[PDB]
């Protein structure tokens, strides 16, 4: 077996790995959510299709289980990875419990997975971050970023990737409460937050709801385009 | 420049430059001190203090019965090599069934520490240790030193200052063989004022003595039991 | 040319040359030492120099010449430490050839699992080439005497009159000379051809102390060593 | 011993990998070969680097490399690790009948793949694959793919593409001659050649530096046949009329 | 460049010194020992407003009467935790009583500096932990509050200042702290020096207080209780 | 065991070490198969530096199998390591399948062993170019292995020193239509143009295989074919 | 960079990290021993670094055996490594053919052991160079020397420590070989003292042992009443 | 099963029945017992046939790295040192009952191995059910250093003779013989019965069965 040191302690306390697993994510595709009411809506950005591709194989937004779903942004195939492992681990809480999971059992482990390859011998860290979106029993919204260091945060509204600090920006001006009480609302303001990176026009976008009753359906581009004609 | 990097590099001179690397964090530490007389054997151990609000330190371990043990330097493989003497100790009242010898103790202790030293990627005990027992041949003080190789001293002590105190032990070193249970500590305390700075003093607090002896068994002393012994100063 | 780690560690080199197999040829120039061997035709002999530099030395005890097999001796030139490493092997490959196979095992199959052990040196870095060359004599049911040698570099090939040692390069000429009369001096005096060899390149002519001679025959295939008053009666013959 | 290791697991100040980075120049100096996909089936190209008279070929074919009975692929870079990826693709189809008992998507098998190329780009301290390979095969659900898979694991859908040498200006070249839907077995035929040979120095090819395989379903069950070199040299005139008429 | 074990001419070990300087960059942690209790506070640091606080908590049950404070790099502290959560059933494993404070650290500190390069472990640290720890509880001998070094020292401290604050606040610490103060004034006085240390404005929001008594369990102030002691200051 | 790959990618991306590996080639004993009709024909060169050495024990054309048999242009006890190996991978096909093993077979599975030891760590590439014939299905066979493990089919080709002035001769006269008596004559021709000495019936080891299996010629048989 | 690895061979041909552990016996303090008709006397000078040791510590005269003793110089370190080695294989030779280990055995089984750490670089070559000696029957009187390479050479005489070829040369004429055990014990301590520097070096301690028809085969210390006879006669020829 | 051999003065012969009975049924009359091991050395076969078949070709792949490594001819006793090591192995798990024989540079040897790993050398042997008459022929009539054809007539008068008697051999007769330049393996040497010629005919006309469905599907 491989056994080396790769992550390992710098002056002033740094972890180079793990900055530098950064630098992978903050380089990629730009993933906005928000937390709602009765509604989570979650959407990516896509570099180019250009006719040639299959836009399925191309989605970033995946399932984990019919509860949670999440998205990923910079490195894909990390996150491969990740997604098959998780999902094994939505059963085995359904397995135990009975029960399924929430949005926070899901990130632990995921934040689990991220510590023990920016710490043990021959793993390089994963330099990727997703964006958990889900459901309890109850129905409360919650969302629970993933951090590359293996930590996890929990925010209303929050951006992933290229212009993750621009689009914050736009969020915190933005976010009311009559934002998350109207589904319309909701949705636009993702839409709008991800409008303001891109300056080709179009839709670059994949935009899937996730709701409680009836849970998550991908949207037709035509349907995220009848809500761009009314924000425009 | 290549040479510091690595545990097996041989220097040109022929040395280990990584046990001459692993004594400096011996060397430079708390001080404590031992000592051994015809039918007992007593040694003193230093608690540095960090701040006035926190606890000093813990300088020494239970190890068994018949022997104990002061560590100085870091205290992770301290514990490590302690938690060795804990079980080897044990195995004695397994195989052996009766009081292992010191002088044994300090072979499988030597043992221990010459394997990670001829190694590639193992780090060699930087643990300076200083070991007191009893048995039939009496008492015994033994010194470990980081590197593998094992001592045997009527008296030593490991720290900051070590030749000042040293300097003490080759004055009364006469003096040991004859002593009882006050004047053993008599000259153990003296001792270690004498690595103490000229702006400090010994108090009850900082000092920590463990005792082992013929009829006495090995018994940590707190700074509540030790004032019956600093009335001598 | 060394690009990079070419020349600390086993790789190719850019033209492919291996430069720790080339640093393992100049491990037995360390020795100082010389080894000749010549087969005959019903006898073999191996004559090479035990340079006893110390009164101190047990000269019985300091030797080049090992018993390997019953039929099979050797003879070793470089370092004493890379030397003794092969013995216990070549015992090891003999005598699981005795037990599964379950015979003698001829000096042709074991000089040949011997370089199937030291071309694992040559790929790994991690372990490196053996600077002791070996040199088998020993008496086979059909081909007769069978002298072959392995190298660092792991060659087995076989050879007739051998050389070895610092001296290995000019005690050749003396050897080579010898394509013109029959098969380079093969008596049953064949002892005397390889005593000549030593003594020939460096103008010595060792005493009966300062020679030590294996041989095996026809009549006595196993390896003997012979007295120094047996190698006194070689001697006085020139 | 860390000072003869060269460190290929470990990231870049930009936030790259070394190895995977050369490994796109790898494929990119290897042959060219293209694949489009068309409603009647998909097919492939691939430019042979090797023109010496002398060289026979055995079994067939040469990079074909059929995977199972119902999809082959095609592979671009190094052949030795082109070799190794069609020994272990071999295995896992086949997994997939042991586990399974139907036809393999195409999905589902470059997953696996993609998955196990990309540990080595992970852990092990070992140099990644060099080959930028390509897919055809047929599937129940979604019927005939086309997959492009890289040297870090990331593989995506393509209706039409191009991997090896002067895949950049053939993909831009793809995009103004493909229509999405209009694409049969015949008419994606003839257009592959008109990239073909801008992208080859010479102007027309001898139909033995190419070879072109057909897959497509028959009679409830997919056929794989590789196009002879008269069919493929009797469909190459076909494009060498068009060029006459069109000028 | 070098290996996962290098002393230098201190033979600190390297990989520990970059550790602590780790720690230097983390929110800052204040616990004081009295004899009513011991209490807890660390900042949480909230970048932005859109974060959610409640989700988190450096301040963590461990056992009934034991609490846990971390600082520094939470990703390896969110092990620990989870590995003395064990350790304290792993007294109960055994001897059927509350695990003493004084084997919780000690036996946690026992997994520090265990790491290596060569033939250590199919899997395992390749660098040491970076996180400071206070841990703190009330058993049969009272209150007590422990810091753990990421070479593995465990020290008992009364008051103890950690974080990027921790140079300054340690002497603040001497003058404010007492025998004779009560749990409620050792409250107060915590959060006057976390409030002038504290870049933003301190409220209820961004701090985390937690008390352990001998006759309540660990036990947290939300939001309510914790704007009480806003009010006072 | 070092675990990580000897063997990395270039900024330009071709492997440097197999690049370098194909000079270890150029230097060793050249080998010249021919791909006749009937059969194959091997010839190559046995170089021995003096007349002290023993041509009666070291082979460069060894049998594999019955049927199949190696030569080889590179380093000699790298050659060793892959004789051990074809011989063992054939009988992992006779003690299944009880039959014999075709050559495009056995050369693919030695195209995997080439490469195991390019990039797995600890371990170096092998500096041997195998050539590999056999005789299966009523065809000939004749294979090149390349150090990278990628195989070659090949009719003639021309290994070792000049390997590329070795194709000139080559591409100038060869037929299919020859037979094994036919591609003797042009096998020894090959080698003939630059030999840098005088060629003996020492000097050059000559094997066949066909329908009647592999084999080599005894240095008495080769002299009736060194007349011309 | 040939110097740094365990594994490389220098253009030379010469294995540096060998030679750089060899130098830890010359920088060792002396031990000697003299092989003579019914045994073989082994002798320790022990370097006293401070007068708190107590007596007979850094003890560097170990018993391997019931016939077979033990010597060492060098680092100590692994002078005791290579102790319960040699304990290993004397466990192992009598628990399998039940015999008494002859010295000519033994000395090819460490002699490997300490060659094998010479061969990888993922360990460091052992510098240390220790004495073993046996007499039996058959045998006789046996000393052998194991070096830091792994090579082991027959001796009628050991000369070893910071002063090897000097110490030789009084060993250069001593005709031993026509005298018997307790009679080597002032040839002994006579080398050794001659030998001391009294510059660097302060005072030292002598340790004697050997074996012979005397022990009947056992290998125990010298008694201080034939000790003390070095000082009585030795000691007196100094002037 | 029946199988024995014999020494003569160039060379050795080995025999065996064809007949191979499952349970106290018959299953295989063309079986063959003798196995092809070298050249110049065979080997035969007794007790579970799968066991001695798979066991045959294990030593007969380290006999093809042997003969061509060493470019030699192989030994009789050196795949007998084989074979009672692996079965040692298996401490008389596999039933395996050989015969092995051969004629090698010193001469013509002929062994006995038993399941259990005991090896035998005797000029003449014999294994499986049948060993007991076939041994009762090799007490009476053998002579030591017999012509060829002298031994061609004793062993298949054995074989025969335990043919005739016991009942798990039969339906024909398999010999061997290896000299130490020719060799003869002749398969069907002597067929001791034959099947006698059916009287009626049990032929039926076309059409007489009765089929359900039928499918027909062309190829190439």
């Amino acid at each position: 077996s491989y056994d080396r040191a790769i992550t390992v302690f710098s002056p002033d306390g740094h972890l180079f790995q793990v900055e530098y697993a950064q630098e992978a994510v903050k380089k990629g595709s730009t993933a906005v959510g928000v937390r709602g009411r009765d509604i989570v809506v979650l959407g990516v950005e896509k570099k180019s299709v250009a006719k040639l591709q299959d836009e399925r194989t191309v989605r970033k937004i995946c399932a984990l289980d019919d509860n949670v779903c999440m998205a990923f942004a910079g490195l894909t195939a990390d996150a491969r990875i990740v997604i098959n492992r998780a999902r094994v681990e939505c059963q085995s809480h359904r397995l135990t419990v009975e029960d399924p999971v929430t949005v926070e059992y899901i990130t632990r482990y995921i934040a689990s997975l991220k510590q023990r390859y920016t710490q043990s011998n021959g793993r390089r860290p994963f330099g990727i971050s997703a964006l958990i979106v889900g459901f309890d029993f109850d129905g409360t919204p919650r969302l629970y970023q993933t951090d590359p260091s293996g930590t996890y945060h929990a925010w209303k509204a929050n951006a992933i990737g290229r212009g993750a600090k621009s689009v914050r920006e736009f969020l915190e001006k933005n976010y009311t409460d009559e934002a998350i009480e109207t589904d319309d609302l909701t949705i636009k303001l993702v839409i709008k937050a991800l409008l303001e990176v891109v300056q080709s026009g179009g839709k670059n976008i994949e935009l899937a709801v996730m709701r409680r009753d009836q849970s998550l359906k991908i949207l037709n581009p035509e349907e995220i385009e009848k809500y761009v004609a009314e924000i425009e | 420049n290549q040479y510091d990097n690595d545990v097996t590099v041989w220097s040109p001179q022929g040395r280990i430059h990584q046990i001459e690397y692993a004594m400096e964090a011996v060397k430079q530490g708390s001080a404590t001190v031992g000592l051994k007389s015809k039918t007992h054997a007593v040694l003193v151990a230093l608690k540095r203090a960090q701040s006035e609000l926190a606890a000093h330190q813990k300088k020494i371990l239970h190890v068994d019965n018949h022997i104990g043990i002061s560590i100085a330097g870091l205290t992770a493989d301290a514990r490590l090599l302690c938690n060795f003497m804990r079980q080897e100790c044990l195995d004695s009242r397994f195989v052996f069934d009766r009081p292992l010898p010191v002088s044994r103790l300090v072979s499988l202790i030597g043992s221990k520490t010459q394997i990670p030293t001829q190694r590639y990627g193992r780090r060699p005990y930087g643990v300076g240790l200083l070991i007191a027992g009893y048995d039939d041949m009496g008492p015994h003080i033994f010194q470990t030193c980081p590197s593998a190789n094992y001592f045997d001293c009527r008296a030593m002590s490991i720290g900051a200052r070590s030749q000042s105190a040293r300097t003490y032990l080759e004055r009364h070193m006469s003096e040991f063989m004859e002593c009882n249970l006050n004047e053993l500590v008599k000259h153990g305390l003296r001792a270690l004022r004498e690595t103490l700075p000229a702006e400090q003093d010994l108090t009850t607090k900082n000092v920590s003595i463990g005792i082992v002896g013929k009829d006495l068994e090995f018994t940590i002393y707190d700074d509540d039991d030790v004032s019956p012994f600093l009335e001598g100063l | 040319s060394s690009a990079g780690f070419d020349r600390h560690i086993t790789i190719f080199s850019p033209e492919g040359r291996l430069y720790q197999v080339e640093y393992a040829f100049k491990a037995i120039n360390q020795g100082g030492l010389t080894s000749v061997a010549v087969r005959g035709k019903d006898c073999a002999v191996i004559v090479t120099q035990k340079k006893v530099p110390d009164k101190l030395l047990d000269s019985s005890t300091v030797t080049h010449l090992f018993k390997i097999t019953e039929n099979i001796g050797c003879v070793m030139t470089g370092m004493t430490a890379d030397s003794r490493s092969q013995v216990q092997r070549a015992r090891y490959e003999a005598a699981n050839w005795k037990y599964k196979y379950g015979y003698e095992i001829p000096v042709d199959m074991l000089c040949k699992r011997i370089a199937d052990i030291s071309q694992v040196y040559t790929q790994n870095a991690e372990m490196r080439p053996l600077g002791c060359c070996m040199i088998l004599i020993g008496i086979d049911e059909e081909q007769g005497p069978q002298v072959y040698k392995c190298d660092p570099a792991g060659y087995y090939c076989g050879f007739k009159a051998t050389a070895a040692g610092v001296k290995q390069t000019e005690s050749t000429s003396f050897l080579e000379k010898k394509v013109k009369k029959k098969f380079d001096w093969t008596f049953e005096q064949t002892v005397e051809t390889a005593i000549t060899c030593l003594s020939t390149v460096l103008s010595i002519d060792f005493k009966p102390s300062e020679i030590e001679v294996g041989v095996v025959t026809v009549e006595n295939p196993k390896f003997r060593i012979l007295t120094e008053a047996e190698i006194d009666a070689h001697l006085v013959a020139l | 011993s860390r000072r003869y290791d060269s460190r290929t697991t470990i990231f870049s100040p930009e936030g790259r990998l070394y190895q995977v980075e050369y490994a796109m120049e790898a494929i990119g100096h290897a042959g060219t070969c293209l694949g489009i996909l068309a409603n009647d089936g998909v097919l492939l190209a691939a430019e042979r680097r090797n023109i010496h008279k002398l060289l026979d070929e055995v079994f067939f074919s040469e990079k074909i490399y059929k995977l199972n009975e119902d999809m082959a692929c095609s592979v671009a870079g190094i052949t030795s690790d082109a070799n190794v990826l069609t020994n272990e693709l071999r295995l896992i189809a086949q997994r997939y009948l042991l586990q399974y008992q139907e036809p393999i998507p195409c999905e589902q098998l470059v997953t696996a793949l993609c998955d196990i190329k990309q540990a080595y780009t992970q852990f092990g301290g070992k140099r990644p694959f060099g080959v930028s390979l390509l897919y055809i095969g047929w599937d129940k659900h979604y019927g005939f793919q086309l997959y492009q898979s890289d040297p870090s694991g990331n593989y995506g859908g393509w209706k039409a593409t191009c991997i090896g040498n002067n895949s950049a200006a053939a993909v831009s070249m793809l995009k103004q001659d493909y229509k999405e839907g209009e694409m049969t077995l015949k008419s994606a035929l003839a257009l592959a050649i008109k990239v073909l040979n801008k992208t080859m120095d010479v102007s027309k090819l001898s139909a033995e530096k190419v070879e072109i395989a057909t897959l497509t379903r028959e009679n409830g069950k997919t056929v794989i046949r590789v196009l002879k070199q008269k069919e493929v040299e009797q469909l190459i005139k076909k494009h060498e009329e068009e060029e006459a008429k069109a000028e | 460049d070098r290996g996962v074990n290098t002393f230098s001419p201190e033979g600190r070990l390297f990989q520990v010194e970059y550790a602590i300087e780790a720690i230097k960059l983390g929110s800052t942690a204040i616990g004081i020992q009295t004899s009513e209790g011991v209490c807890l506070a660390v900042e949480k640091r909230i970048t932005s407003p859109l974060m959610e606080p409640s989700s988190i908590e450096k301040i963590v049950e461990i056992d009934a009467h034991i609490g846990c404070a971390m600082s520094g790099l939470i990703a390896d502290a969110k092990t620990l935790i989870d590995k003395a959560r064990v350790e304290t059933q792993n007294h109960w494993f055994t001897y059927n009583e509350t695990m003493t404070v004084e084997s919780v650290t000690q036996a946690v500190s026992n997994l520090a500096l265990q790491f290596g390069e060569e033939d250590a472990d199919p899997g395992a640290m390749s660098r040491p932990f970076g996180v400071a720890l206070l841990f703190g509880g009330v058993d049969e001998k009272g209150p007590q509050l422990f810091h753990m070094d990421p070479s593995g020292t465990f020290v008992q401290c009364d008051a103890r200042a950690i974080g990027s604050a921790s140079e300054g606040a340690q002497s603040s610490l001497q003058e404010v702290y007492h025998k004779s103060m009560t749990l409620k004034e050792a409250i107060k006085s915590s959060l006057i020096i976390l409030k002038q240390v504290m870049e933003e404005k301190l409220n209820a929001t961004n701090i985390e207080l937690a008390t352990v008594q001998p006759g309540q369990n660990f036990h947290m102030f939300t939001k309510e209780e914790l704007e009480e002691v806003i009010k006072d200051i | 065991g070092y675990s990580f790959s000897l063997t990395t990618f270039s900024p330009s991306g071709k492997l440097v070490q197999i690049e370098y590996a194909l000079a270890a080639v150029a230097g060793g004993a050249p080998s010249v198969g021919i791909k006749a009709a009937n059969g194959v024909v091997l010839a190559t060169e046995k170089k021995q530096k003096s007349i002290l050495y023993d041509e009666r024990s070291v082979h460069k054309v060894e049998p594999i199998t019955k049927h199949i048999g190696l030569v080889y242009s590179g380093m000699g006890p790298d050659y060793r390591v892959l004789v051990h190996r074809a011989r063992k991978l054939a009988q992992q096909y006779y003690l299944v399948y009880q039959e014999p093993i075709p050559t495009a077979q056995l050369v693919q599975r030695v195209a995997s062993v080439m490469q195991e030891y390019t990039q797995s760590g600890g371990v170096r590439p092998f500096g041997v170019s195998l050539l590999i014939c056999g005789w299966n299905e009523g065809r000939p066979y004749l294979f090149q292995s390349d150090p990278s493990g990628a195989y070659f089919a090949w009719k003639a080709t021309a290994m070792g020193k000049n390997y590329v002035n070795g194709k000139t001769f080559l591409e100038k006269r060869y037929n299919e239509d020859l037979e094994l008596e036919d591609a003797i004559h042009t096998a020894i021709l090959t080698l003939k143009e630059s030999f840098e000495g005088q060629m003996t019936e020492d000097n050059i080891e000559v094997g066949i295989c066909n329908e009647a299996g592999f084999r080599r010629l005894t240095p008495t048989e080769v002299k009736d074919y060194l007349a011309a | 960079g040939y110097d740094l690895s365990a594994s490389t061979f220098s253009p030379d041909g010469r294995v540096f990290q060998v030679e750089y552990a060899m130098k830890a016996v010359e920088n060792s303090s002396t031990a000697i021993g003299i092989r003579c008709k019914d045994g073989v006397v082994f002798g320790v000078e022990k370097l006293v670094l401070s007068k708190l040791y107590e007596e007979g510590s850094n003890k560097r005269l170990f018993n391997v055996d019931r016939h077979v003793g033990m010597a060492v110089a060098g680092l100590l370190a692994d002078a005791r490594s290579l102790a319960d080695i040699a304990r290993e294989e004397a466990s192992n030779f009598r628990s399998n053919f039940g015999y008494n280990i002859p010295l000519k055995h033994l000395a090819d089984r460490v002699a490997m052991y300490v060659h094998a750490y010479t061969l990888y670089s993922a360990v460091r070559p052992f510098g240390c160079s220790f004495m073993l000696g046996s007499y039996s029957v058959n045998d006789g009187a046996q000393l052998y020397m194991i070096d830091p390479s792994g090579v082991s050479y027959g001796y009628w005489g050991c000369a070893i420590g910071k002063a090897r070829q000097a110490a030789k040369t009084e060993i250069e004429k001593l005709q031993m070989k026509e005298m018997t055990c307790r009679d080597i014990v002032k040839e002994v301590a006579k080398i050794i003292y001659i030998v001391h520097d009294e510059v660097k070096d302060k005072a030292f301690e002598l340790e004697l042992s050997w074996v012979g028809e005397l022990t009947n085969g056992r290998h125990e210390i010298v008694p201080k009443d034939i000790r003390e006879e070095a000082e009585k006669y030795a000691k007196e020829s100094l002037k | 099963t029946t199988i024995a051999g014999v020494v003569y003065k160039d060379g050795i012969v080995l025999g065996a029945d064809t007949r191979a009975t499952e349970g106290m049924v018959v299953a295989d009359k063309n079986c063959s017992k003798i196995h092809f091991i070298s050249p110049n050395i065979y080997c035969c076969g007794a007790g579970t046939a799968a066991d001695t078949d798979m066991t045959t070709q294990l030593i007969s792949s380290n006999l093809e790295l042997h003969s061509l490594s060493t470019g030699r001819l192989p030994r009789v006793v050196t795949a007998n040192r084989m074979l009672k090591q692996m079965l040692f192995r298996y401490q008389g798990y596999i039933g395996a009952a050989l015969v092995l024989g051969g004629v090698d540079v010193t001469g013509p040897h002929l062994y006995s191995i038993y399941p259990h790993g005991s090896t035998d050398k005797l000029p003449y042997v014999t294994m499986g059910s049948g060993s007991l008459a076939a041994m009762a022929v090799f007490e009476d009539k053998f002579r030591p250093d017999m012509e060829e054809e002298e031994a061609k007539n004793l062993v298949s008068e054995a074989i025969a003779a335990g043919i005739f008697n016991d009942l798990g051999s039969g339906s024909n007769i398999d010999l061997c013989v290896i000299s130490k330049n020719k060799l003869d393996f002749l398969r069907p040497y002597t067929v001791p019965n034959k099947k006698g010629t059916r009287l009626g005919r049990y032929r039926c006309e076309k059409g007489t069965t009765a089929v359900l469905t039928e499918k027909i599907t062309p190829l190439e």
